[PDB]
C-alpha cells in the first residue's frame, strides 16, 4: 500500500471568518490527533470531537485518545493545514495549550481536558455544531495522579451507599496541582472502568501472595525500633498493628 | 394468533441513472498550480500532487 | 408469526425498564381534564379482619 | 412597490441584501517509484548492451 | 459577520436579478447565508466611523 | 430459559469477551456470516408491534 | 555567519564527488577499484553479521527469519542462534503435523543442541531470548554467515528486491476482523501451566494497536485460559513463585495490505507460512505481564 504520510493536509468546510482563521495562526505546532492518516483529511476527523458520546463518560475519551494518531500541527494559512505526523527520538517544539507550567526535563502526557469549572475559554472554533476539542499535554505526575483518582473513584464506587458516593466523587475530581485547580468533567463509572477494576484487584490480590515473610514484616520491625514523620503516617495507614 | 399484530417495514435499494442538469457559468472555479510533495519510503519515493 | 421468532422474543422486548424511565422523567400531565384520571391510592392493607 | 389606494395602507420600501460564499474542495493523486527505478534512472554501471 | 453599510456606499456593479419566489420570499425562506432588510432609510449608512 | 428460548428461535451463544464488547458498543463489528449461496442480494426487514 | 551561508539550501551527499574521489581528484592516482560509484551508500538499514553454524541454516537460506539467541549455562557454546522455525518445534501453538514435518528438516546435532539446552533449564523460555532482526544475504558456506537487520526494511543489495517476512502459518494471528491500514508486528510467548513442565505457546499478533494497555488488554481476551491457569497453579502450589504468563515484544510493522499466504519450499518441503511483504524492522523489547 502507500505507507504511512508524514505530512496531512487538513480542509475545513465550513465557512471561515477571517477572526478564527486566527486562532488556528495561534493555534501553530499544537498536538491535534487524527484517527484516519490519509493525505487530505476532512476537518471532521480533527481532534477529539467526533469521540463526544451520549454517556458523557470521560474514561472512554482516555480510552479512544489512546488509539488517536498524534499529529503536530504545522505551516497553517487560509484554505490549508499542514499536520505533521511526528518520528520517534526527534525533537519538536510543543505548544503549551493548556493552563499547566511546563518545568525543564519533566515529560509529558496526552489526556482529554480538565475544564477549570467557573470558567471556559471564548475562542474555541466551534461551528457549525462542530467544536476544536484537543486533547491536554500535562507533566506526567498531573496525569498519574488524575488517573489514580479516577481509580480510587471506580474502585470506592461498589461496595459503598449512593449517598457516600456523591460525597467521595465531589471531592476525588478536584486536583490541585501546581497551585492551580482541575476537575475531571463528568467522570463515570462504566464498563471501561470496570474491566479496569477487575485488572487492579487481580494484579493487587496477586500481590499479597508474593510478598515474603519478612517482605511484610519490614514495617513492623521498623517501627519497633526506629521512628520518623514517614513511618507515623504508615502507622496510620496499617490500621490496627 | 397471538394478541398483537405485526408492521413491518423494509428498505429496498435500487441502482439507476441520473441526469443532472446545470447553466451556463453556474459556478467559478478558481485554481492553483499543482504541487508535488514527495516521501521516501526507503524502498521507493511516493509523490502526491 | 414463526418468522419474526428472532425480534419477537429478544429480551428487550420483554424489559420495560427503559420505557418506565421515560414514563416517570415527564411525570403526571399538568392539564386539568387528565387530573380525574390521575388520582387513586393503591393502599396495603392487612388480611387479619 | 405599487401605489396603494383610498382607505389602504401603503407599501414602505424594502432594501434586500444578501451574501454568497466560496466552498474549499482541492484533490490528491499519489504516483509512486520504485527505488530500483530510481538508482538505474541515475547511477550506470559498467555500459554494457 | 458581513459588515453591509460599505455595501450600500461602495459602487455596485449591477446586474438583471433572477429568483423564482419574490426576494423577499427567498430572503425568508434563509436562501442565502447572510441577510438583512430595513424598510426606511436606515441612517447608518451616513455614519462612517 | 435462555437455553430454550436461544434452541427455539435459532441462534446461540453469542459470547464475546468484555474487551470485544467495550469496541462493539462504539465500532459494531459485523457479527454475521453471510450465507453460503445469495441468489438474489442484499436483504433487509424490521418490525414494529 | 552570512546572511547567505544560512540562506543555502541543504547539501546532499550525492551532489558532492565520494570523499575518496575528493582524495583521489586532489592527488591524480587511480587505483584498480572503481570507488566512482559507492554501494551500500544508500541504506537506513542498520545490520550486523552473525556466524551461524551450518546445522542451521535450513529455512533461512529464504531471506527473512528472526534471528533470535538463545543464553545457555556452558561457557563454550556461550549463545546460539535459532530461528523462529526451530523454535517451533518446542511451541504447543504449532500443529503435530508441522512440528514432526520440520522436526525432520533439523535433523543436525547443532539444532538438536538447541532442543536439549530449551528442555535444560527450569527457568522460563522467554528469558533466554532476544531477537535480533531477521536475515538476508545468506552466506551459504560450510558456515552461514548471516547478515541481519537491527532496523529499517529488508531488501536486496540495490534495492533490486524487498524481502519479506516470513511466518509459519500456525503461529500467525490476527485479533481483529477490520484490519487497518497499517498495523504492528509483536511476538508474543504465552506460557500455559502444567504440571511437570509449562509448555510454551509461541504466537505472532499483528495488530493495528500501538498502545501497550489498550493492546495487552485485549490480549487478556484470548489468554483468559492461560492467565486463569496461571492463577490456579499459584495456589495449587505452594512456595512456587511462577512469573509472567504471556510476553509481548514489538517485532516491526506491516502495512496490512502486504499480508498474504505464501509457503517456503526447501528439500522439496512445502510449509505454509504467511507473507508480510514490506516488513521494516523496529525492535522493542519483551514486556512481562499477567
Amino acid at each position: 500500500m502507500a505507507a504511512m504520510e508524514a505530512n496531512i493536509f487538513c480542509t475545513f468546510d465550513h465557512k471561515l471568518s477571517i477572526a478564527d482563521v486566527g486562532k488556528l495562526t495561534k493555534l501553530v505546532a499544537a498536538v491535534v490527533p487524527i484517527p484516519q492518516r490519509l493525505h487530505l483529511i476532512k476537518h471532521y476527523q480533527l481532534g477529539l470531537h467526533q469521540f463526544v458520546d451520549h454517556t458523557r463518560g470521560y474514561v472512554r475519551l482516555r480510552g479512544l485518545l489512546r488509539n488517536m494518531t498524534l499529529t503536530l500541527m504545522r505551516r497553517v494559512e487560509g484554505n490549508q493545514i499542514l499536520l505533521h505526523v511526528p518520528t520517534h527520538g526527534l525533537l519538536y517544539t510543543v505548544l503549551n495549550t493548556g493552563p499547566v507550567t511546563w518545568e525543564k526535563g519533566d515529560a509529558l502526557c496526552v489526556l482529554p481536558p480538565l475544564f477549570h469549572g467557573p470558567l471556559a475559554r471564548e475562542n474555541l472554533l466551534t461551528l457549525g455544531q462542530w467544536e476544536l476539542v484537543l486533547p491536554w499535554i500535562v507533566p506526567m505526575p498531573l496525569a498519574l495522579e488524575i488517573n489514580q483518582r479516577l481509580l480510587i473513584m471506580g474502585l470506592f464506587s461498589l461496595d459503598r451507599s449512593y449517598e457516600e458516593v456523591k460525597a467521595a466523587v465531589q471531592q476525588l475530581q478536584t486536583i490541585t496541582f501546581r497551585d492551580a485547580t482541575f476537575t475531571i468533567p463528568d467522570p463515570v463509572i462504566d464498563q471501561h472502568l470496570l474491566i479496569d477494576m477487575k485488572t487492579a484487584c487481580l494484579s493487587m490480590s496477586m500481590v499479597a501472595n508474593l510478598a515474603s515473610e519478612l517482605t511484610m514484616t519490614y514495617v513492623r520491625k521498623l517501627a519497633l525500633e526506629d521512628s520518623s514523620m514517614l513511618l507515623v503516617k504508615c502507622q496510620e495507614l496499617l490500621m490496627r498493628l | 394468533h397471538p394478541g398483537f399484530a405485526l408492521t413491518a417495514v423494509r428498505t429496498d435499494t435500487f441502482e439507476v441513472d441520473m441526469l443532472l442538469y446545470s447553466g451556463k457559468s453556474c459556478t467559478s472555479v478558481i485554481i492553483n498550480n499543482p504541487i508535488v510533495t514527495k516521501e521516501e519510503r526507503d524502498i521507493s519515493t511516493t509523490y502526491h500532487v | 408469526f414463526v418468522d419474526a421468532l428472532k425480534t419477537l422474543c429478544h429480551p428487550v422486548l420483554h424489559e420495560p425498564a427503559p420505557c418506565l424511565q421515560t414514563f416517570t422523567e415527564r411525570g403526571p400531565p399538568s392539564e386539568p381534564a387528565m387530573q380525574r384520571l390521575l388520582e387513586c391510592r393503591f393502599q396495603q392493607e392487612p388480611m387479619g379482619g | 412597490r405599487v401605489a396603494s389606494g383610498a382607505g389602504l395602507p401603503t407599501s414602505r420600501q424594502t432594501t434586500i441584501m444578501v451574501t454568497k460564499y466560496s466552498e474549499k474542495s482541492p484533490i490528491t493523486i499519489p504516483f509512486e517509484l520504485s527505488a530500483a527505478c530510481l538508482t538505474y534512472l541515475r547511477e550506470t554501471f559498467e555500459g554494457t548492451i | 459577520m458581513e459588515n453591509w453599510s460599505a455595501l450600500e456606499l461602495l459602487p455596485k456593479v449591477g446586474i438583471p436579478t433572477d429568483f423564482l419566489t419574490h426576494v423577499k420570499t427567498s430572503a425568508g425562506e434563509e436562501m442565502f447565508e447572510a441577510l438583512r432588510i430595513y424598510y426606511g432609510d436606515d441612517p447608518e449608512r451616513y455614519n462612517i466611523h | 430459559v435462555d437455553r430454550w428460548i436461544r434452541h427455539a428461535a435459532g441462534v446461540e451463544r453469542p459470547q464475546l469477551l468484555d474487551t470485544e464488547t467495550i469496541s462493539m458498543l462504539t465500532f459494531g463489528s459485523m457479527s454475521e456470516r453471510n450465507a453460503a449461496a445469495t441468489v438474489h442480494g442484499q436483504k433487509a426487514a424490521c418490525e414494529l408491534i | 555567519m552570512d546572511a547567505r551561508a544560512v540562506a543555502k539550501r541543504p547539501r546532499d551527499p550525492a551532489d558532492e564527488d565520494n570523499e575518496l574521489v575528493t582524495a583521489l581528484k586532489a592527488k591524480r592516482e587511480v587505483n584498480t577499484i572503481s570507488v566512482r560509484y559507492l554501494y551500500h551508500a544508500d541504506h537506513q538499514a542498520l545490520t550486523a553479521r552473525f556466524f551461524v553454524p551450518e546445522g542451521l541454516v535450513e529455512f533461512e537460506a529464504q531471506p527473512g527469519a528472526l534471528l533470535i539467541r538463545m543464553e545457555t549455562g556452558c561457557d563454550s557454546p556461550r549463545h546460539l542462534y535459532i530461528s523462529l522455525y526451530l523454535l517451533g518445534i518446542r511451541a504447543s501453538n504449532v500443529s503435530a503435523s508441522t512440528r514432526c514435518l520440520l522436526e525432520s528438516v533439523y535433523t543436525a546435532s547443532a539444532a538438536r543442541a538447541a532442543l536439549q539446552w530449551l528442555d535444560l533449564g527450569p527457568h522460563l523460555l522467554h528469558r533466554r531470548l532476544e531477537t535480533l532482526g531477521c536475515v538476508k544475504t545468506v552466506s551459504l558456506g560450510i558456515t552461514s554467515l548471516l547478515t541481519c537487520v537491527m532496523r529499517g526494511y529488508l531488501y536486496n543489495t540495490l534495492k533490486t528486491e524487498v524481502f519479506a517476512l516470513m511466518i509459519p502459518k500456525d503461529m500467525y494471528l490476527t485479533w481483529e476482523e477490520t484490519r487497518g491500514r497499517l498495523q504492528y508486528v509483536y511476538l508474543i510467548i504465552v506460557y500455559d501451566y502444567d504440571g511437570p513442565e509449562t509448555r510454551p505457546g509461541i504466537y505472532v499478533l499483528t495488530s493495528s494497536i500501538a498502545h501497550w494497555q489498550t493492546l495487552v488488554d485485549v490480549a487478556r481476551g484470548k489468554f483468559a485460559r492461560e492467565r486463569c491457569s496461571f492463577v490456579n497453579r499459584r495456589i495449587t502450589r505452594p512456595r512456587q513463585i511462577p512469573l509472567c504468563t504471556g510476553v509481548i515484544q514489538k517485532l516491526g510493522w506491516c502495512l496490512a495490505d502486504d499480508i498474504h499466504t505464501s509457503f517456503l519450499v526447501h528439500k522439496e518441503l512445502k510449509l505454509s507460512v504467511v507473507r508480510l511483504d514490506n516488513f521494516s524492522v523496529e525492535l522493542g523489547d519483551f514486556r512481562e505481564f499477567v
